[PDB]
RNA sequence: AGCUUUACUGCAGGCUGUCGCUGAG
RNA sequence: CGCACGGAGGCGAAGAACCACAGAUUUCCGAAUGAGAAUCUCUAACAAUUGCUUCGCGCAAUGAGGAACCCCGAGAACUGAAACAUCUCAGUAUCGGGAGGAACAGAAAACGCAACGUGAUGUCGUUAGUAACCGCGAGUGAACGCGAUACAGCCCAAAC
């Protein structure tokens, strides 16, 4: 709540979802905020995945002005547990990052615009 | 690369600044409506945490509490004492608000130990701060290294002999050399002089 | 004495419990004696019956019963 | 007053406890035991409770 | 285990309820309620047990008067054991 | 030792300034 | 067949008494735990606080004791200063909390005989009534090192 500054409209967030899943499974994903972290400073983010039901949310502030700054898209999910379940995880997940989608990348491609454009 | 958790801990250098400091304007309010020890199942600071022992296994427990600002809350004298001995408003408490809380945490929790503690804020009139404690009988544990050790018999009730990490830096042990006279290898042993 | 640990052993769960009930009948009536100040009495008895009463129930738990 | 079963009781052994050294203890001890070192009268002596 | 049965209260006084009512005297022990005083009676001696009065004992002992039923003879049965 | 006071020295308590809680124009 | 040497009686060669180890039994109150209560009582019980959890007291923990010793907190006054306030008595007496068979300490952000040197920690001897403190009054008072004792070094957090 403190780091989200704009809201993904319910619709918005299943399509993200929805390519994770395929991304899961035609190139690569990273689960837990250290591996996506990493990723956003490594370079080799697509797009990543910050859920908004995290506590504390320490753990998260630094996803955004970090992805803002190493031109990394990202969205918000709602539920932790769906991010998880999304990555292929039997737990629920404070965020994840796409690396190198699969199949995904139209969807994905359009997803980063789709949210540029919700500001 | 900075670890995830490097972050949190950046954070915390100066809880006063950016977004931690709006969520410490906020969370504290609910916290002044808590009670004195609330177990809590994630701590506000992974990274301090997981550095002082924490693990997100079985067994594991932490709370956060709550202790009153200040100096000693000291009665006057009630019968004849030198002018020395007469004062209340400047005579502090000689264990640190941080030992007040690992106990009256530790107390909370019978079964468990206390592995650890680290701050977590403070606002006009109180502090808190997060302690990490340990179920002794959890297998869980009785059989990870890395935390077995405080299984040992003589590890019970470490709190209140003043074992813990917060204990020993508060009796004086920091230092192994000058200065440390007085302390080690025990304060009651050097007559309590430190 | 007049009772023994083996022959307390070659009963079944069902003498035992058997051999028990009677003695303590006799001590019960050894006492009511007494009581009643008893004369035809033989001291070293109603001491008995409480040592093999004590032994048949050692016994019980033994054995299984 | 009135007292309670277990009151009673206390009493009750109590003043048994208060009784003479069996005549025959005086000979099978030769008479090295013959004084109730525990002989408590109930106007002269006080029970606790 | 305890037995609800000491033995028989032997006394002057015994007597003449045993005599005169068709009355038994026991020390039993003090856990003992009447009813269990009564069967307890009724089974170790085979009678009819009435009514049974108890009272706490300056000795530590629970005594207990049984009277029995008109057809069993309070002398006749002390009178065996 | 109890007691007193414009004896000596201090300690509670009260009033007061300041700092922290403490933010917007 | 206790102390305990009486009387009556009994037990033991089916090896008793007696001693060693192991086991059985082991009332009520008692941390006292279903609830209450001057050791009893009333209608199934880990009361209470916790951990894990089949989220069910299902599996566990705590409580209390102990000669002193130990560790962490609270902390006097008589007294000494020939009065007395700092100082001293003394971090003593006493109080609160807690461990063990021993505790605590412990593998250098050390020492600083200043070195091309020592090498975790307790303790004993000494260093020394030295340095240091103090109405610089009365008093208070170490350490490094040295000789001994015994020696023992390791584990995470993070990076990947
Ligand atoms: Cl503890
Ligand atoms: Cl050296
Ligand atoms: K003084
Ligand atoms: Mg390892
Ligand atoms: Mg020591
Ligand atoms: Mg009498
Ligand atoms: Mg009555
Ligand atoms: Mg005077
Ligand atoms: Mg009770
Ligand atoms: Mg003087
Ligand atoms: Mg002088
Ligand atoms: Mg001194
Ligand atoms: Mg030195
Ligand atoms: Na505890
Ligand atoms: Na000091
Ligand atoms: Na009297
Ligand atoms: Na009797
Ligand atoms: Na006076
Ligand atoms: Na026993
Ligand atoms: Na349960
Ligand atoms: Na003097
Ligand atoms: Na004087
Ligand atoms: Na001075």
């Amino acid at each position: 709540p403190v780091y989200v500054d704009f809201d993904v409209p319910a619709d918005l967030e299943d399509d993200a979802l929805e390519a994770l899943e395929v991304a899961r499974d035609t190139g690569a994903v990273k689960k837990g905020t250290n591996e996506t972290t990493k990723s956003i400073e490594r370079g080799s983010a697509e797009l990543v995945f910050v859920a908004e039901d995290v506590q504390p949310e320490e753990i998260v502030m630094h996803i955004p002005e970090l992805a803002d700054e190493k031109g990394v898209p990202f969205i918000f999910v709602e539920q932790q547990d769906d991010l998880g379940h999304a990555a292929g995880l039997e737990v629920g997940s404070a965020a994840a990052a796409v690396t190198d989608a699969g199949e995904a990348d139209a969807d994905v491609e359009d997803i980063a615009d789709k949210v540029e454009e919700l500001r | 690369a900075r670890s995830a958790y490097s972050y949190i801990r950046d954070a915390w250098e100066n809880p006063g600044d950016g977004q931690l400091a709006e969520l410490q304007w906020q969370r504290q309010q609910e916290w002044r409506n808590e009670g004195a020890v609330e177990r809590i199942e994630r701590p506000t600071r992974l990274d301090k945490a997981r550095s002082q022992g924490y693990k997100a296994k079985q067994g594991v427990i932490v709370a956060r509490v709550s202790v009153r600002k200040g100096s000693a809350r000291k009665r006057r004298h009630k019968a004849g004492r030198r002018s020395k001995r007469q004062g209340v408003t400047r005579i502090t408490r000689r264990k640190d608000i941080q030992r007040v809380a690992e106990e009256r945490a530790s107390r909370t929790f019978p079964n468990l130990r206390v592995l650890n503690s680290y701050s977590v804020g403070q606002d006009g009139r109180q502090k808190w701060h997060e302690v990490i404690l340990i179920d002794p009988n959890h297998p869980a544990i009785q059989n990870d290294d890395d935390l077995s050790w405080i299984c040992a018999d003589d590890q019970a009730d470490r709190v209140f002999r003043g074992l813990t990490g917060a204990g020993r830096r508060n009796r004086g042990l920091s230092g192994k050399g000058k200065g440390s006279e007085k302390t080690r290898p025990s304060l009651r042993s050097n007559g309590g002089k430190g | 004495t007049v009772l023994h640990v083996q022959e307390i052993r070659d009963m079944t769960p069902a003498e035992r419990e058997a051999e028990l009930d009677d003695l303590k009948t006799e001590l019960l009536n050894a006492r009511a004696v007494q009581a009643a100040g008893g004369a035809p009495e033989n001291p070293g008895r109603i001491k008995e019956l409480r040592k093999a009463i004590a032994r048949i129930k050692t016994i019980q738990g033994e054995e299984g019963d | 007053g009135k007292k309670s079963k277990a009151t009673k009781k206390r009493l009750a052994k109590l003043d048994n406890q208060n009784s003479r050294v069996p005549a025959w203890v005086m000979l099978k001890t030769d008479r090295e035991v013959q004084r109730n070192h525990k002989r408590r009268h109930w106007r002269r002596n006080d029970t606790d409770e | 285990s305890w037995d609800v049965i000491k033995h028989p209260h032997v006394t002057e006084k015994a007597m003449n309820d045993m005599d005169f009512q068709n009355k038994l005297q026991f020390a039993v022990d003090d856990r003992a309620s009447k009813g269990e005083v009564a069967d307890a009676v009724e089974e170790q001696y085979d009678v009819t047990v009435e009514q049974v009065n108890t009272q706490n004992t300056m000795d530590g002992e629970k005594k207990a008067v049984v009277r029995l039923s008109e057809d069993d003879d309070a002398q006749e049965v002390a009178s065996r054991i």
